[PDB]
């Protein structure tokens, strides 16, 4: 009903997400304005945009992208209309959205009130129970007493997990099996939570034996119309950070996926969500799901769902940002269908042998592996590239699409074998070993799947005579 | 069994510089002349053609860059000059043989040091902060020792596994 | 891509001897899904006579998005194009849910490409994709013959490259 | 209207070498120095950085190659060395402006010549056979005249618009 055309858009991130947004905007004939830090001057994201400006001159490199006043001043001067936050840096910050609203610049996403409502964990806990799906039993209030831990260990069950609030680090996540272990685990967890971070709002929750979490993608507009895309699978869990994602449900009953759809839609409508939404679940062996949390931004693994339904998410984001309703875009429940299977892998400069310790250096040779059903999202990969020791360590986002899971696995395996990135250490071999495991092709995988396979680390060697001969010649 | 020391040395060379005795004798002795294209055979199917482009100059610490035209593409490599100045005025590398010696497991720059020179250090005590991707490590001292001078100094550019503290 | 059936796989399998039903291929099993457009990138001067051009490629870049599949034949940094063989650089394919969407995606991809040093024909294809009758859906064989504006209309700035020449 | 000659001269300089006056004082008159970063402000919108890597040696008829890196990528440029101009490479240049000189509009290898020097020839008759990538090209005599002396006979490589026959 209300339409305000956007003339240009400025992105407040870096890496592959900025490239994706730039491509989506250029496809719609919209001018692009980019920002970059002093250290990040040789990146490729500032070269695929019409406009580039320096920000965070004297600030630290990691927090240069965190200065709201500088971003606001840059956007206001160059006649910017809307901003895409992306993910990771300022998506969750409610103050940034309010500042953007105050300066007349449009913010692409949900309203700041909804973001704050998501916010911490206790409000999400309360919203789930008041109107929503069941949630894993646990303590609503933060725990700081030995008596509290002892009592809630007595009441529900013996295996409990300590979770840290007001923090994104996985440092506050230890497991308890018995009383003797319980006491020392509580002591160390409380000490580390109070030391590393500020308030030590620790949580007590029962552990689930073989967890298997399902992500559901939520899309909604400004007229109370919400469209879910479909579920996702990311059960491949190194310890608590994702490595590999599969779009279709491996072995999930149609009734359970319908139940997840209904519950996610109900939860989204109850709050009043406004943009790319993401609802995370957790299902048990017996067939019982438990709510975990809700993400308010556009997730990294969105590209995988993007191919099964062939629906462009950034296009819908910007169209909603203008104010167009979904039915005018021809996006309804009946017109969305499943077609094929997809697999996601991230190439990272981590050493899978010692501790997945990130590696830094200069890329000497790079090659691409595009093929039949291969989609490539090159963030920063080129001859003579330098990997920063202080930013993230993502090299290339590789996506493989096929008509069935084994076919996609084979395509991804051949595509990974074609990639040649010498000199900068990499985790290709670990990914190939994961893809070659028969359990993966079986379909059923749990969270501790990597924890119970110490033999998964084959750590293949390479003769690599090609680059060894040149070192002698040089 | 015949030659223990020589065996190890020859194994190291062929694992660092690759398979030898596949080049030309002049190629193995003299090396490729600039602006002249040659050929090396590797296996029955692996055939390679190599062309030398140009040699750059010493950038900052006697490291040159050589541009090689392998096949149809280009390959940049960095090699350590030796006939150039070899006086060491840079921060020395930590010694791996001594476990008491302290080296950074990961590359980074020290922001602050918990212990000012002349203070006791115990086991399991934070000493400094090293800058990883998004993760922070404090070094724990294996042994109690007296500190006199901080070799790492403070707020200086440094790379991984370097001497930050040594105990005599 | 419309059928999502790999042709070379089926060709090899039928060369082996396996029958179609074993492969799982039936005329009732395949179906249409979306639309696709293919464009052949060559080194033909689109102004003089579509005359082939030869030279050395100095700048190469690629654009890969949601619905872009790329088949790099002989296009890479510092490549030399010969006048003895065909003059195909890259085969670019764009897929989308509709004809105009695929056309716009292909236009974006072509704009994202950058080939410097050897004159080529991106501009002519850009004019073809910018025509309203082409986007309407219906074209004829005489289409290029009755529209003598595609050849003449050609925007060309070619700035940054010239600057490097002056410095050298 | 006031200074036609120097205006025409200036118009061609700022085309072949691109726009100027956006460079630093060192860049304009002295030029860049190896292994030191300098900045070029192109327009208000964008802005880009350069390093000068190395300068190769003279290879073929005075065409030295220099290695530059633009912001985030490495580049290569071929520049004609005009300081030698001592050797006689022959290869006569047939300017299209002069009717007497005869040049090949497309570079390639001459297949056959049907005309002998200083002999009776016809008007608008096939005189040479030219080979293309996958086509046969037949040259037609533009006008009637006499050829005095032919230097290039046969079985040698010529580039575009080279003098083989001179018509009178
Ligand atoms: C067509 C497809 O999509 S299939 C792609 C997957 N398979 C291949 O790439 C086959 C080619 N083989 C290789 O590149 C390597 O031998 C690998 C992948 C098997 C791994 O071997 P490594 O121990 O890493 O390297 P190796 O010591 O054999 O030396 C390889 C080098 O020899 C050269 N080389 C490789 N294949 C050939 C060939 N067919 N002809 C000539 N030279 C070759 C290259 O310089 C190559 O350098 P690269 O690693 O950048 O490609
Ligand atoms: C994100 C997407 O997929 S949208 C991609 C399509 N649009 C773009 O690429 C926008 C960037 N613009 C350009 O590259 C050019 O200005 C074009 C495409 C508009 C054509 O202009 P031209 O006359 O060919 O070149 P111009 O004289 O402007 O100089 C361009 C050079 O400036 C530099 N440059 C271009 N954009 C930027 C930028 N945002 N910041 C800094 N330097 C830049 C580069 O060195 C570039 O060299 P390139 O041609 O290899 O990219
Ligand atoms: N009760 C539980 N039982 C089993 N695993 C759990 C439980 N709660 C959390 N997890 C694990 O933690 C994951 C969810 O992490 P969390 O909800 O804390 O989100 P996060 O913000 O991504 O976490 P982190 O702070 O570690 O970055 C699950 O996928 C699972 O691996």
């Amino acid at each position: 009903l209300e339409y305000k055309p956007i003339k240009k858009v400025m992105v407040a991130n870096r890496g592959e997400i900025a490239i994706r947004v730039f491509r989506a905007c250029t496809e719609l004939g919209i001018r692009t304005v980019a920002i970059y830090s002093e250290q990040d001057t040789g990146q490729m994201h500032r070269q695929k945009a019409d406009e580039a400006y320096l920000i965070g001159r004297g600030l630290a490199p990691v927090q240069a992208y965190l200065h709201i006043p500088d971003i606001i001043k840059v956007a206001k001067e160059n006649n910017v209309d809307a901003v895409h936050p992306g993910y990771g840096f300022l998506s969750e910050r409610a103050d940034f959205a309010q500042a953007c609203q105050d300066a007349g610049v449009r913010f692409i996403g949900p309203s700041p009130e909804v973001v704050r409502k998501m916010g911490d964990k206790v409000e999400a806990r309360a919203i789930a129970i008041a109107a929503g799906v069941p949630v894993v039993p646990g303590t609503d209030a933060p725990i700081t007493s030995l008596h509290e831990a002892h009592e809630f260990s007595n009441t529900y069950g013996f295996p409990i997990i300590f979770k840290a609030a007001y923090g994104g680090g996985g440092r506050g996540m230890r497991v308890v099996h018995s009383y003797e272990e319980l006491e020392e685990n509580y002591t160390r967890a409380y000490s580390e939570a109070l030391a590393a971070f500020g308030n030590g709002a620790l949580f007590v929750e029962k552990f689930i034996e073989k967890p298997r979490h399902i992500e559901v993608q939520i899309l909604g507009d400004q007229y109370g119309n919400i469209l879910h895309l479909y579920e996702r699978d990311c059960s491949i869990q190194r310890r608590h950070q994702k490595v590999v994602e599969i779009a279709p449900a491996a072995h999930l009953d149609p009734q359970l996926r319908t139940r997840l759809t209904s519950d996610s839609v109900k939860l989204a409508k109850q709050v009043g969500y406004e943009n790319a939404g993401t609802v995370e679940f957790l299902v048990d062996r017996h067939g019982k799901h438990y709510f975990i949390e809700v993400n308010s931004r556009l997730q990294v693994e969105h590209t995988v769902t993007e191919e099964i339904t062939d629906v462009d998410l950034v296009h819908a984001q910007i169209h909603v940002a203008e104010g167009r309703s979904l039915p005018d875009l021809g996006l309804r429940q009946e017109n969305i269908r499943i077609n094929g299977c997809a697999i996601q892998c991230r190439v990272t400069t981590e050493d899978p042998a010692r501790s997945f310790q990130p590696d830094t250096g200069r890329i000497e040779v790079f090659r691409s592996g595009e093929g039949m059903g291969i989609r490539l999202d090159n963030a920063s990969a080129f001859q003579g590239a330098v990997i920063s020791p202080h930013y993230d360590s993502l090299l290339v986002k590789v996506i493989a699409h096929g008509k069935d899971h084994p076919t996609a696995a084979t395509k991804m395996s051949r595509a990974l074998a074609e990639f040649r990135v010498r000199g900068v250490k990499t985790n290709i071999a670990f990914l190939q070993n994961v893809l070659n495991n028969q359990q993966f092709l079986a379909g059923t995988v749990d969270t501790q799947f990597i924890d119970e396979n110490p033999e998964l680390f084959q750590l293949r060697p390479a003769q690599n005579r090609a680059q060894k001969l040149l070192h002698y010649l040089g | 069994a015949m030659y223990p020391d020589v065996f190890a040395h020859f194994k190291d060379f062929t694992a660092t510089f690759g398979p030898l005795d596949s080049l030309n004798t002049r190629l193995f002795l003299q090396g490729p002349k600039i602006a002249e294209e040659f050929e090396v055979e590797l296996e029955r199917g692996k055939t390679l053609h190599i062309k030398a482009l140009a040699v750059s100059d010493l950038n900052r610490a006697g490291q040159r860059q050589v541009f090689f035209e392998l096949n149809g593409q280009l390959r940049s490599i960095l090699v350590k000059d030796t006939q150039a100045m070899k006086e060491m005025h840079f921060h020395p590398k930590a010694l791996k043989d001594v476990k008491g010696q302290i080296g950074a497991p990961m590359p980074g720059k020290v922001i602050d040091i918990k212990v000012v020179a002349g203070a006791k250090v115990a086991k399991g005590q934070p000493l400094c902060v090293l800058s990883a991707m998004k993760m922070e490590t404090v070094v724990t001292s294996p042994m109690e020792g007296t500190v006199r001078k901080v070799h790492v100094t403070k707020d200086m550019t440094l790379e991984g596994d370097d001497l930050i503290l040594e105990i005599e």
